[PDB]
């Protein structure tokens, strides 16, 4: 019958597709480009891959920061592009499930809702918390999700299907900061990567060669003592460069934010702190269900390291289990695809009729 | 403008006893009563145990059982339907995740002769 759409609007990458598919059809940068100078390249705006590719003649804007929309005109351009160009749908024909960051401001949830109904004329819509979707994708109703993407890392305790907002914490460090840090430490070796194409190289080095050391001190010592940890990387121009301790120093910043001159506790402590903000009677179930999600959780070794660090923080009789699904870059989107497909979800959406009667604030009563 | 209309929810937890549904392509489908306790390892199920309390109110334990080979749409749906059923039952149900081979004593105790596993199951909805 009616085909729902699922859009996960990330700060760095939008993931969009059709409910019931196992993966998003479209994954593209959350970027809007406009003519840089007000004097071809000639359209009013570009979005996604095309905007990034035409950056030489466009000024680029990233309307989502820490998962929160900061520019609604640009966000509307991204959604229009998503519907008409990426998914090739008429949005007036489809219920739309959208995702939101933990603790998304009230006014923002209302604005999302107003735009869908008034700008796009969606027949129905729903807004889900990203972390809760990841937990569902892992087949659980209780656990703590550590969601680390582009600008922010959140720890979100969830009990019997619902986030505990009083216990949600955040570390203001995620993948873009790790890319920037890799850029900085690679300069110590004499490699300067400063342009956009060069930053993309650095991102690829982070994604392909970095890993989380189980014992950082010991890994540094191994790296200082021999070339065993070194790896070669070929640049697009053909030059071959060598990378050593930068491989594990880069994601170490997740556990030691002082590496970036931050006073904040590392992700392991943030996770522990969130657990300790929860009712003592549910903490066992949180430690036993720590679910990693998001692109910045994709480092090899991260689950082993989280296990070690949380084990050190928790009582020795507490069972720690870190769940790190291979599909975790997409687990939010996948949780959305499942939710939107359920026979029960037709009963859950906000309908156009409901919006017409109640206005945007209906979102606080239907989606929580 | 919307009320819970899913026919199986309307049947759930009306009287003391055991009720079992299987996830089949994003829907909750009742298991024939004579097949209770025989679980396909390729599938996910939702089990509601209803017990009568002394004031005549009903006690609910909701278990979602996950076969070793069930697909992500099935285990994900089982978890979500469990939350939805608990909400439908006014939050009165304790939720239990039951993994094949690691089920709680409580869950195993529902099946007088012992539960049984069998290979196979219904196709993924993905
Ligand atoms: N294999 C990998 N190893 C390390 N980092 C990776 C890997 N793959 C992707 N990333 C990083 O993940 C980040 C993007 O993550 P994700 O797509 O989950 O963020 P987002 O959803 O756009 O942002 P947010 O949820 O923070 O709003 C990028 O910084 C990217 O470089
Ligand atoms: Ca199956
Ligand atoms: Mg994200």
């Amino acid at each position: 019958d009616v085909q729902a759409l699922v859009i996960d609007n990330g700060s760095g990458m939008c993931k969009a597709g059709f409910a019931g598919d196992d993966a998003p059809r479209a994954v593209f940068p959350s970027i809007v480009g406009r003519p840089r100078h007000t004097g071809m390249g000639q359209k009013d705006s570009y979005v996604g891959d095309e905007a990034q590719s035409k950056r030489g003649i466009l000024t680029l804007k990233y309307p989502i920061e820490h998962g929160i929309v900061t520019n609604w005109d640009d966000m509307e351009k991204i959604w229009h592009h998503t519907f008409y160009n990426e998914l090739r749908v008429a949005p007036e024909e489809h219920p739309v499930l959208l995702t939101e960051a933990p603790l998304n401001p009230k006014a923002n949830r209302e604005k999302m809702t107003q735009i869908m109904f008034e700008t796009f004329n969606t027949p129905a819509m729903y807004v889900a918390i990203q972390a809760v979707l990841s937990l569902y994708a892992s087949g659980r109703t209780t656990g703590i999700v550590m969601d680390s993407g582009d600008g922010v890392s959140h720890t979100v305790p969830i009990y019997e299907g619902y986030a505990l907002p009083h216990a949600i914490l955040r570390l203001d460090l995620a993948g873009r900061d790790l890319t920037d840090y890799m850029m900085k430490i690679l300069t110590e070796r004499g490699y300067s990567f400063t342009t956009t194409a060069e930053r993309e190289i650095v991102r690829d080095i982070k994604e392909k060669l970095a890993y989380v050391a189980l014992d950082f001190e010991a890994e540094m010592q191994t790296a200082a003592s021999s070339s065993a940890l070194e790896k070669s990387y070929e640049l697009p121009d053909g030059q071959v460069i060598t990378i050593g301790n930068e491989r594990f120093r880069c994601p170490e910043a997740l556990f030691q934010p002082s590496f970036l001159g931050m006073e904040s506790a590392g992700i392991h402590e943030t996770t522990y702190n969130s657990i300790m903000k929860c009712d003592v009677d549910i903490r066992k179930d949180l430690y036993g269900n720590v679910v990693l999600s998001g692109g910045t959780t994709m480092f090899p070794g991260i689950a082993d390291r989280m296990n070690k660090e949380l084990t050190a923080l928790a009582p020795s009789t507490m069972k720690i289990k870190i769940i790190a699904p291979p599909e975790r870059k997409y687990s939010v989107w996948i949780g959305g695809s499942i939710l939107a497909s359920l026979s029960t979800f037709q009963q859950m959406w906000i309908s156009k009729e409901e919006y017409d009667e109640s206005g945007p604030s209906i979102v606080h009563r239907k989606c929580f | 403008h919307m009320v819970v209309e899913h026919p199986e929810f309307l049947k759930a937890g009306k009287e003391p006893g055991l009720q079992i549904w299987r996830v089949e392509k994003f829907d909750l489908v009742p298991v024939p009563t004579n097949l209770y306790g025989d679980f396909f390892t390729g599938d996910a199920y939702v089990i509601l145990k209803t017990v009568q309390l002394r004031n005549g109110n009903l006690q609910y334990d909701l278990h979602y059982w996950l076969g070793n080979e069930c697909s992500q749409d099935e285990s994900g749906a089982a978890a979500i339907f469990t939350v939805q059923l608990d909400d439908y039952l006014n939050g009165r149900a304790v939720q239990h995740r039951e993994v094949q081979g690691f089920e709680s004593a409580t869950f195993l105790g529902y099946f007088k002769s012992g539960l049984k596993y069998k290979k196979g199951g219904v196709a993924s909805g993905f």
